């Protein structure tokens, strides 16, 4: 009856349908879950808004060419804007939260390609001038657009539509594909937890991410938990006649958060 | 046997012996068997 | 320009709305804070956790009145430039009556479980200040400033780490009889 | 191949499995689950019963970062005070900002994990040596004084701080050594090898793993007055890791590094991977 | 030991403290609650954010001089603009709440002046134009700065600062005093809940209002439940020498506070 | 903010703490009397339940003055 | 464990265990009680 590729998941007024699934991920076999008392630290009563923010919410769709190299979305800053949990997460000197990714992108079974999904705790990028330079809050706190790597990859080269936001302009994160931004190699990203999504196989990729850090609770505004990365490794290849691209769609929602230390909305750079 | 006030000063722990690869190498929601069709 | 007394009293004007009384960031380690007991043996240790107790004592006449807000601002947002950003934080209305001293406390806001007593660091517990939330009223024959005194103290929530040698003492030479 | 059996508290290497002809497919899944199935030899070929006589002790994360190795090398003299207006200059005294990125070994073992937690033992090996004309070698004595965030800094080798009254310090004789545990010291329940994180001061923003590589320092000094000759003393640093538990492994350095605390490699950088003699093919 | 005149009332992380107090009433005698299931409709599981609304907010003081008439605020629109409160009111179709209103209002032994401190469920207004006109949104829905009777009042017929917003537009409410902005006279505004600031007795009153409607939960920007009224019956009579004036300043809490129908933010006009 | 609960001998740094409305006002007191009232953070803000896993062994007069 | 004649000779006495601020921060004569009111 039941199969490992038809899912159904229900967050607030929310619902994710899928029948082309791969099972579903969740990072080091862990659930989100409230921070127990034994671990806290904070003595203020934290704010548990549930179903108001703990929801889905799909950012701006991508277009997967065959010159394409990935992208790269920050979390908690990729929400920083979105309904409810945004508007706290600027109230709020501390917070914390898990979360449930949902990659979309279908095809035919004419069509080849594979996609990486993986999710990174503290991907701490490196810098594009090199040496001793560190990467400016725009270039790192991207917002939901994230950060293209075809602007400046390492692969096959290119400079697809920029550079970075504006183009290569000082504090730029370094966008080679190949080094995951940060001096390591493509191939070991495998050992964070993540997901492929195979054209002739499935046409999403699930991943539950539960609360990591060595803190109880933290800033939301200037820390990044986990970097979410979605790669091709086998290119896109369309069938005879077809449109050579492909759109990718990213949903993300929060889990069991929470926030704490109310005030005036933050002041960040940009 | 006891000659030091602080924990900090002592030895190596020793070997853990509870190594479970599992939050690793399987970290699916749904049970995966060996055997059985990866996907149904 | 020097050390004196009048640099433990807060000036309170009479008839004055929204504006503020004082404010100060929350380095314990520095600005005000350097000099008292507190802020000395806060500065023999490295790390410090745990809530603050801060105090004010009214001074003025026993026929006058006022309403104060203290607020506590938590790291993130910048000191409060008006009551309206103050108020949305943590904070105390005291009402000046037969009761003349206010405790507001300074709850342990953190995420990291510990902090640097060091003031030469990024961020503190975050910034307190004092507004009118209604006004001083002095009563009749009575005329100019009065005065607010302010205390400080830790709550037994309090921790300290990491003994260390305090910048607040020094010599060139050593002392002979 | 499963983990226990009775003789001699023996764990089992390969289990005895013969021919099969099943609609039970061990050998086939599917990778795009993000899974890695536990497929032993004897699900593709027919096996023969062995024991692993083995415990793997040495790979455990406490031997793993349990041995001592070289954090830092710095210099310091012994000559003529007089005239000298910066002491530290002058390498009459030296400090070292606290961290484990300097040297490259250590790093990268460090760097397999996300977050560390641990036990600090170090030991400080000083040695000397005369560069220029002496007529003998003379036995000095070094102190060694930890200068946590916020304790007055040195600006003289004989200044009043050296009194050392609350911060921790040892003394010992050049060619011989110095050694000391330190309990895990970090504000957090761990460490972190790596920061996705900024911080402010209204004037530079500083991202990564610095903003909380906040230790001290360490001062260290020739206690001695100068002697007619100048002598130069190098001390190494040593760190071993005790009591250790790490989180979440990582995809190991492949790139050489440029600074510490950045992730940063440098431009231009040759590759990585190996390039075939011919082609894919090729044995 | 303890009396009614000193009192401490704590909500998230903020505290009043008042030592000139009159006891404190509670609206028909009922503390607000949340929504049983029992009297429930709308099958949304509710939002109850707690502590990062269910505080003290501050509203711009007024002053209260020899030719003032009254105040008046509407809630929950007076509160539309105030930290994570008016987000989620912005955010959800549907919401309900109870609130703890205190005046405040400090002077002398030597002054004279007597505040009428009500709560007014359902106060509609009357419009200015009379006979068969309309009060428009803007008007009928202030803000925080509340609406200053002292425009055009009925007592002794004055035209303070303004006589509306901008002046005698369209669709102004009736600013007469002695006939509460509705038809009825001031003198019986006692039938509902209320306090009296008597300068001579307290300097403070406090009003706990829970959820009054005939719907177990409403749209927030297009319904005013209560309406806060503060105005002076006896007049303020400063001593010899002293200024003709004296601040007065309105804190409210919202309490037990549920949202429901979570969508994008509302459109209302102005 | 009392002291002792069962858990691992744990010490509690805050209680949990509600909301209030009385006539009992801890926040309020005179410092003239030359005392400092033990007022604890749940007697002015909503509080949670938090352990101190502290024992201030470091600050105890033996340390203090034993380097 | 006893190679010493003289208790001068032996190791820091440990933590006290026994601390209380009473006697510094409420060394008043009158029992003052947290939220009753400070002077009747
Ligand atoms: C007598 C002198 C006493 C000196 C005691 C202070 C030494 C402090 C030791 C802390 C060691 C640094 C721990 C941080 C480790 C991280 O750098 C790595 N996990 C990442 O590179």
């Amino acid at each position: 009856g039941y199969s490992d590729r038809v899912q159904q998941i229900t967050l607030g007024n929310s619902t994710i349908t899928t029948q082309e699934a791969a099972n579903a991920v969740v990072c080091y076999a862990e659930w989100p879950e409230y921070l127990p008392d034994v671990d806290a630290s904070d003595v203020n009563k934290t704010s548990k808004p549930d179903t108001s923010v703990c929801r889905f919410y799909t950012l701006d769709s991508k277009t997967w060419t065959t010159g394409s190299k990935g992208w790269c979305w920050k979390l908690p800053d990729a929400l920083k804007d979105m309904g409810v949990f945004g508007q706290n997460m600027f109230f709020h000197s501390l917070g914390r939260s898990g979360y449930t990714v949902h990659v979309q992108c279908n095809a035919t079974k004419f069509h080849s390609g594979c996609l990486l999904v993986v999710v990174i705790p503290e991907h701490q990028l490196a810098s594009h001038e090199g040496g001793n330079v560190s990467v400016k809050y725009t270039f790192t706190h991207p917002g939901e657009r994230g950060i293209d790597l075809s602007s400046a990859a390492d692969t096959i080269g290119p400079g697809r539509a920029f550079y970075t936001t504006k183009n290569n302009e000082v504090g730029g994160p370094v966008k080679d594909v190949i080094y995951n931004m940060n001096g390591t190699l493509l191939g070991n990203l495998l050992i964070f937890p993540h997901q492929f999504i195979n054209l002739r196989t499935n046409n999403t990729a699930t991943i539950v991410i539960p609360y990591i850090n060595s803190v109880p609770i933290d800033s939301m505004t200037r820390h990044n938990n986990v970097s979410l990365m979605v790669i091709p490794i086998a290119p896109l290849t369309v069938p005879t006649g077809a449109t050579p691209s492909l759109p990718i769609t990213v949903t993300i929602a929060p889990m069991c958060t929470e926030f704490s230390g109310i005030r005036s909305k933050s002041i960040v750079p940009q | 046997i006891n000659y030091y006030k602080d924990a900090a000063s002592t030895s190596s722990a020793g070997q853990s012996l509870s190594m479970d690869p599992s939050k690793f190498t399987e970290p699916v929601k749904d049970l995966m068997l060996k055997g059985a069709p990866a996907l149904n | 320009t020097k050390d004196e007394v009048n640099s433990y009293l807060i000036p309170l004007n009479a008839n004055r709305q929204n504006e503020q009384v004082f404010g100060t960031n929350l380095f314990i380690g520095d600005g005000v804070f350097k000099t008292t007991l507190l802020g000395e043996i806060v500065q023999y240790y490295t790390h410090w956790s745990g809530s603050l107790r801060f105090s004010l004592m009214y001074t003025g006449p026993a026929l006058s009145s006022a309403k104060l807000i203290l607020a506590y601002t938590p790291p993130g947002a910048r000191g409060p430039q008006d009551r309206r950003e103050a108020m949305l934080g943590t904070h105390v209305v005291w009402d000046i009556g037969l009761q003349s001293t206010i405790v507001m406390t300074i709850p342990w806001t953190s995420g990291v479980q510990f902090r640097y007593t060091d003031p030469d660091t990024y961020t503190s517990a975050g910034f307190l200040s004092c507004w009118y939330q209604t006004s001083l009223i002095l009563p009749p024959e009575t005329t100019g400033q009065v005065y607010l005194l302010s205390f400080i103290s830790a709550c037994p929530d309090f921790k300290l780490r990491l003994m260390k040698d305090t910048q607040t003492i020094s010599q060139t030479v050593a002392l002979t009889e | 191949e499963e983990v226990i059996v009775e003789k001699t508290k023996q764990t089992v290497a390969s289990i005895s499995s013969g021919p099969k002809h099943t609609q039970k497919v061990p050998i086939l899944t599917a990778n795009e689950t993000g899974a890695t199935m536990p497929v032993l030899p004897s699900d593709s070929i027919e096996t023969r019963t062995t024991y692993m006589h083995f415990n793997g002790s040495e790979t455990d994360v406490e031997c793993f970062l349990g041995r001592a190795a070289c954090v830092h090398v710095t210099e310091i003299q012994n000559k003529d005070a007089t005239g000298i207006d910066n002491h530290r200059e002058a390498k009459l005294f030296n400090d070292w900002k606290i961290n484990l990125s300097s040297l490259v070994q250590l790093r990268k073992k460090l760097e397999l994990f996300t977050y560390v937690r641990f036990d600090s033992e170090y030991t400080i090996l000083a040695t000397a040596s005369q560069p220029d004309s002496a007529n003998y070698s003379s036995n000095l004595v070094v102190q060694a004084m930890y200068v946590p965030p916020g304790a007055p800094n040195p600006k003289e080798w004989d200044d009043y701080t050296w009194q050392s009254a609350s911060n921790p310090s040892v003394f010992f004789k050049v060619g011989d050594t110095s050694r000391f545990s330190v309990p895990y010291v970090g504000l957090a329940s761990a460490y972190n090898c790596f920061y996705d994180g900024y911080s402010h001061d209204d004037a530079e923003t500083q991202y990564g793993i610095t903003v909380l590589n906040h230790m001290g320092s360490m001062a260290f000094r020739i206690v001695n007055e100068h002697d007619e000759h100048k002598t130069l003393v190098k001390i190494r640093v040593y760190h071993r890791a005790k009591h250790v538990e790490a989180w979440i492994p990582r995809a190991p350095r492949a790139l050489p590094y440029t600074s510490i605390g950045r992730t940063n490699y440098p431009k231009n950088t040759e590759p990585v991977i190996k390039k075939r003699k011919g082609d894919i093919k090729s044995y």
